[PDB]
RNA sequence: CUUUAAUGUUUGAUGUUCUAACGUUGACCCGUAAUCCGGGUUGCGGACAGUGUCUGGUGGGUAGUUUGACUGGGGCGGUCU
RNA sequence: AAUUCCUUGUCGGGUAAGUUCCGACCUGCACGAAUGGCGUAAUGAUGGCCAGGCUGUCUCCACCCGAGACUCAGUGAAAUU
RNA sequence: GCUCGCCGGAAGACCAAGGGUUCCUGUCCAACGUUAAUCGGGGCAGGGUGAGUCGACCCCUAAGGCGAGGCCGAAAGGCGUAGUCGAUGGGAAACAGGUUAAUAUUCCUGUACUUGGUGUUACUGCGAAGGGGGGACGGAGAAGGCUAUGUUGGCCGGGCGACGGUUGUCCCGGUUUAAGCGUGUAGGCUGGUUUUCCAGGCAAAUCCGGAAAAUCAAGGCUGAGGCGUGAUGACGAGGCACUACGGUGCUGAAGCAACAAAUGCCCUGCUUCCAGGAAAAGCCUCUAAGCAUCAGGUAACAUCAAAUCGUACCCCAAACCGACACAGGUGGUCAGGUAGAGAAUACCAAGGCGCUUGAGAGAACUCGGGUGAAGGAACUAGGCAAAAUGGUGCCGUAACUUCGGGAGAAGGCACGCUGAUAUGUAGGUGAGGUCCCUCGCGGAUGGAGCUGAAAUCAGUCGAAGAUACCAGCUGGCUGCAACUGUUUAUUAAAAACACAGCACUGUGCAAACACGAAAGUGGACGUAUACGGUGUGACGCCUGCCCGGUGCCGGAAGGUUAAUU
RNA sequence: AGGACCGAACCGACUAAUGUUGAAAAAUUAGCGGAUGACUUGUGGCUGGGGGUGAAAGGCCAAUCAAACCGGGAGAUAGCU
RNA sequence: CUUACCACUUUGUGAUUCAUGACUGGGGUGAAGUCGUAACAAGGUAACCGUAGGGGAACCUGCGGUUGGAUCA
C-alpha cells in the first residue's frame, strides 16, 4: 500500500511511503552478493563525470539474472525479496535442479508459484519464453535487446512491452517509451508485468531522502557566476540567453540522438 | 585556530619520499636535480 | 551520318539482394583454475556503420585582440576634410 | 508594495505630537501569473511597527570592590626621524 | 615544613599522532628562562628504556595504487588481465603481587596460556590455487539479569578528645585479592537422527542444496555474571626497630553481610523499521590429482622453538601544529563523595597546581564588576548594552490550523523544617522455615532483615525556603522565505543557495551526456515508474492573450550552394 | 516514529564589549544556533591550474586565488615615476 | 492573640452583547439620463433547472434533464 504519513513534523507531513509487506523481512540469499562501493559519479581519474550522485546508503548488489537460461526445469518462488539496486521487486525462485537463483518478480509474483523457461515453456507471467514461441500482443516483460544478450528492456517496476507484430526472424514490438522498436525475436523476454508499478508514489518528504538515497542536490545554472556556468550573470536574477546545457546546448531542442547503426531497428520514434 | 601542518609520517613519506619520488619520470628527476646541486638531504630521508 | 527507338555494351542516379572485407559492449572453445587481450567456431549486422584526406554549415565551448582624438575634469552632446 | 519619481500622495487607526507602522483609495513615473500571481498554519540568532515587565539607556550621575594607570627596584621594546 | 587559596568529566591518569633523550643522577649559571636565580624542558657529563603472550613485522584483504603479456598513444606516457601491494578493519597466547633514581601484562614470586616441529601411545582415510559453511557486519528502540562501585551495618585496629559535653549506642581508618581451571546459570537461538533417491554447487564429494519416507522429540549450540580452586599465599591499617633524612629493614589485626546503581557486560542478543545494511584469510567440513602395510589425520602427554624491531619521556601540552616556556588548535580511554534529572553546576577525594617580575600607593582616566533616592526608554538610527525571566507538580490557556499544532501560549497556586499517619508507609529487595520434585546456580510457599518516595494533617523559624550555582521574558500588528539545512575560512547567515513537489526536454542502451587525442571509464553491473539537462521551488486557488523577431521541432517541392569531375 | 522538543559533550558562529605595536596574522568574556542527523569525528585514499572542487560566494584549492606555488623563456615591455 | 468561611475590592485572560469606523459588497426606493433588447408569439438561436466557463450588460456557450414548447416539423 502506498499509505501517507501524519504530520507529525516538519519534513514528514508530505512523505508517502511505499509498503508491501509480503516482502521478505529477513536478510537475503547471501550466496548471490557481491559489495558495490559507491562511485560518487567519479571517473578514473577521479575526475566528476555525471554530477549530483554521491552519499546514500551501503546498497550492495544482488544477482537476478535476467538471462533466463535453465530450461524445461520449473521452480517455485521461494519468497519475495527488496531490491535497492533496482526499483522492481527482485524475487528467490530456487528450481527442482536445487539451485536458487533471483528474478525481478513480475505481477502475479504470489509466493510459493511455479515457473518454467523454454521453447515449451509456458504462456505465464514467469516463465521466460523466446519471442519466436510467445503469442502476439502478450504483455511480456522484460525483453532482450539481442539473442541470449542477457535482456535490458522494461526491467525498471511496472514496466512492461507490447509485442505489437512479427515479420519473419524480427518482431516489432512497442517500449513503454512509446517507440516501435524491432527485435531478433530469437530473444527470451519472459511474461507478465514487473512488480510494484505502485513506485511512481513515494512523495519521499524530507530532502534528507533523496540525499541518504544517494543523490546530492544540483546547482541552478542562472544562480551560479558566469565562469561558471553558460546561464551565469547576476544582479537580479536576469536570463536573457537560451536555455543551455552547461556546455551551450539546447536543453530544450535538438536530440543529440546519433547512432545510426540501429535506425534499422526503429520504426516510430517515441512520441 | 587550527594551522596548516598536521604531521603525519607515513604520508610525508609516500609524498615526497625518495621511493614514491624515483616512481615518477620527472620525480627521478627532482632527485638528479639536487643530486647535481649536491644537496644534502636528497628527499625526507628518514 | 544527322531527329529519333529495341540489342549488346559502358557509366552515373537511386532501390533491392548477397557475402567476402569491416563491426559486434551476442554465444561458445582454446591460450588459462582470466572479467582485459589474442586466435578459432557460430549467430547478428554488412559494404552500411566507422576512420583518414579534402569540404559546406554550425561553433563565446575556447583563444588572440580591437573597441580613436578634441573635450575649460571625463562622460553626454558636438566636432575632425 | 523589498516595485511610487512628485512623496511625509490622501483618508482612517495608534500618539500629547507618527517622513516609520497598520487598514484603505488607485493618479500602477516603472505589479502581474513557473527569470511564476495571490494567499498560507508551522518554522526563523531574518526586515519593520507596538506593548507589558524591566531596568544607570537616559534625566544626572554618586558611592563601592578589583586589573592597569602613579612611586621604587630588575629586565627592557616600537612607529617615526 | 606549617598554613592559605585554585582545578578536580578536570588545570587529574594513561595512550595514539607528532616530538626525538626533553627521562634519571650529579654537576655548572656565561648565553637561554621577558626579573633574581643556588633552580629548569639551559650547558657538560655519565646512567636509563630487558617481552613466545602488549604492539610492528607477520597471514587476510577495503579504498586505492602498481602491473608480466596485453590494448592504446608523435616521444614521454595513458589504461588495465593475471597477479602484487595497501589499514583506518578480520586471524593465537599472561594475569596478580614486588622491585629501580629512572624499565615493567618485558626484570623477580606465584599461578597460567597459545602455536609449530620431533618423540611415545591409542584411534583413523589422508589429500587442494578447488566446492560448501563460517567468519560476516544497518538504524532506532524496549526491557530484564549481572558486574563495576557506592552506602550502611558487622568485624578488626585505634580513639576518650587544647572550650561546655563525649566509654558504651560514641569519633578515625580498613575491610582488597587477578588470569587461568571446574561448574554452564539469567537468558538467546534452533527440533534432532537413520536410510534412500538427484537435471544443482564448472570435476568430484560422504560436505551443501533438493525429495522421500522412518523414527524419536526433552535433543544440540550459545552465553553475562555467581559459586568453588587459585589463595593456610599476597596485600593489608598499624607497630617495632634504622636513616644519608629522599628514604630503610622485620612484623602484621580484621578482611564478612545487606541494599543500591551504569552510558559497562549478557547483547555480533531481542523488538521493530526502511534508506536494506565491507571484503578476504584464520577456522570447520567435502572431495580432486596423488598416495595407497606408506604418508598423513585426530587426541593425550614429553620435549625443543617462538626470531626480529618498538618499549625512556611529553602527549588538551613549556617536549605535537601555531616564529615565543604564546589565554588558540589536537583524536581515544578512565569516571569517586554530597547535592542534582545529569559527563550542567557548587563544594570536595585520589591526583595536580598558584599560571618565572615583585614592593607600595589608593589620582584623572581606561578595563571587569557590586549597589543606587525619584522617574522609567524621556536614551538612541535602533531598548545597543544592561536589568529582567528562569525549577517540579497542579489549576488553567486565544485568534488561527495543514487538526500535528499554535502551547511551557497567557495568567496563577504550592514548595523549608519538625512530629504523626507508619517507632519507616506504598513500593523495591528476598533469609531461615516448610513442601515436593525432572531434578540443583531446581521449583514452590514463606515474607526476617535491608532499603525506601510521594501525599495529608498539625506544629515552627526567617523579610524571604525553585533561598546559592544553575535556570524561557511575554504578547500583538506586519514584509520576506514553506519548513531541518547551506553559504562569502579572516567585516555579508539573509529576503541568498538548497530542498521535498512541479513542468519542459533529451535519452532504446555500445543510451543521452561527461572525462580521455586514444584505449578505456563514469552514467550503471541501472535500462523510460530509469538516467541526464534546465527553470520553478511545500501546500491551497491558479498559472491569461501574443509564434511577428531569436532559438528549437517537423517539411524540403523549388531557388542558391563546397570539395569534386 | 520523528532532517520532532529542552539541554551538556560535540559541531557552529547571530550580538555586544575588549583587544587593534593583541595572550592571538580572527581570539577572550557574557549572551547565541544545531545537537539521531543533508549529524559529527579519527585514519588512509582519488580529483592539479584555464584545471580541480564548489547545497554557488568567484567561494576553497597549504595564512596566497577573476586562474595556486616553484623554476625557466627573462635584463618580458614600461612614449611613465 | 490566632485559624477557617466570606463582603468590598484587585489582576490576568476568554465568552457574549450593543454602539461605532477610513473604505467597501451587494439589496430597497426614488415623472422624464446613457447602453443595448434577454424574456413574454417559434420573442425572431424555444424557454427554464442544475452545473461549468466566458463577457460592458442583459447574457452567450458546453453537459445532462424538464415541458411549465410554437407547426401538419
Ligand atoms: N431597485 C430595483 C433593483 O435594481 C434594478 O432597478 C434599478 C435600475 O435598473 C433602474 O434605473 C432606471 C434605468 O434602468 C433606465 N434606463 C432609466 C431610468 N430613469 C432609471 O430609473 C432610476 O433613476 C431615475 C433618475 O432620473 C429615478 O427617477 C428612478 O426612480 C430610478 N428607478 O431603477 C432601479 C433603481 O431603483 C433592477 N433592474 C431591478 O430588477 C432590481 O429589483
Ligand atoms: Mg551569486
Ligand atoms: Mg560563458
Ligand atoms: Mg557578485
Ligand atoms: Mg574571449
Ligand atoms: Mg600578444
Ligand atoms: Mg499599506
Ligand atoms: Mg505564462
Ligand atoms: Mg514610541
Ligand atoms: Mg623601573
Ligand atoms: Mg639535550
Ligand atoms: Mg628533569
Ligand atoms: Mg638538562
Ligand atoms: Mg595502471
Ligand atoms: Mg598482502
Ligand atoms: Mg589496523
Ligand atoms: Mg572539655
Ligand atoms: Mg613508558
Ligand atoms: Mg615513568
Ligand atoms: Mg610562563
Ligand atoms: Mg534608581
Ligand atoms: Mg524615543
Ligand atoms: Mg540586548
Ligand atoms: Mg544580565
Ligand atoms: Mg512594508
Ligand atoms: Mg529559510
Ligand atoms: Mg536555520
Ligand atoms: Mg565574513
Ligand atoms: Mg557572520
Ligand atoms: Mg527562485
Ligand atoms: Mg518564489
Ligand atoms: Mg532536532
Ligand atoms: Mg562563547
Ligand atoms: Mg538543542
Ligand atoms: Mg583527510
Ligand atoms: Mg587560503
Ligand atoms: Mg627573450
Ligand atoms: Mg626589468
Ligand atoms: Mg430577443
Ligand atoms: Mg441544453
Amino acid at each position: 500500500a502506498v499509505v501517507k504519513c501524519k504530520p507529525t513534523s516538519p519534513g514528514r507531513r508530505h512523505v508517502v511511503k511505499v509498503v508491501n509487506p509480503e516482502l521478505h523481512k529477513g536478510k537475503p540469499f547471501a550466496p548471490l552478493l557481491e559489495k558495490n562501493s559507491k562511485s560518487g559519479g567519479r571517473n578514473n581519474n577521479g575526475r566528476i563525470t555525471t554530477r549530483h550522485i554521491g552519499g546514500g546508503h551501503k546498497q550492495a548488489y544482488r544477482i537476478v539474472d535476467f538471462k533466463r537460461n535453465k530450461d524445461g526445469i520449473p521452480a517455485v518462488v521461494e519468497r519475495l525479496e527488496y531490491d535497492p539496486n533496482r526499483s522492481a521487486n527482485i524475487a528467490l525462485v530456487l528450481y527442482k535442479d536445487g539451485e536458487r537463483r533471483y528474478i525481478l518478480a513480475p505481477k502475479g509474483l504470489k509466493a510459493g508459484d511455479q515457473i518454467q523457461s523454454g521453447v515449451d515453456a509456458a504462456i505465464k507471467p514467469g516463465n521466460t519464453l523466446p519471442m519466436r514461441n510467445i503469442p502476439v500482443g502478450s504483455t511480456v516483460h522484460n525483453v532482450e535487446m539481442k539473442p541470449g544478450k542477457g535482456g535490458q528492456l522494461a526491467r525498471s517496476a511496472g514496466t512492461y512491452v507490447q509485442i505489437v507484430a512479427r515479420d519473419g526472424a524480427y518482431v516489432t514490438l512497442r517500449l513503454r517509451s512509446g517507440e516501435m522498436r524491432k527485435v531478433e525475436a530469437d530473444c527470451r523476454a519472459t511474461l507478465g508485468e514487473v512488480g510494484n508499478a505502485e513506485h511512481m508514489l513515494r512523495v519521499l518528504g524530507k530532502a534528507g531522502a533523496a540525499r541518504w538515497r544517494g543523490v546530492r542536490p544540483t546547482v541552478r545554472g542562472t544562480a551560479m557566476n558566469p565562469v561558471d556556468h553558460p546561464h551565469g550573470g547576476g544582479e537580479g536574477r536576469n536570463f536573457g540567453k537560451h536555455p543551455v546545457t552547461p556546455w551551450g546546448v539546447q536543453t530544450k531542442g535538438k536530440k543529440t540522438r546519433s547512432n545510426k547503426r540501429t535506425d534499422k531497428f526503429i520504426v516510430r520514434r517515441r512520441s | 585556530m587550527k594551522r596548516t601542518f598536521q604531521p603525519s609520517v607515513l604520508k610525508r613519506n609516500r609524498s615526497h619520499g625518495f621511493r614514491a619520488r624515483m616512481a615518477t619520470k620527472n620525480g627521478r628527476q627532482v632527485l638528479a636535480r639536487r643530486r647535481a646541486k649536491g644537496r644534502a638531504r636528497l628527499t625526507v630521508s628518514k
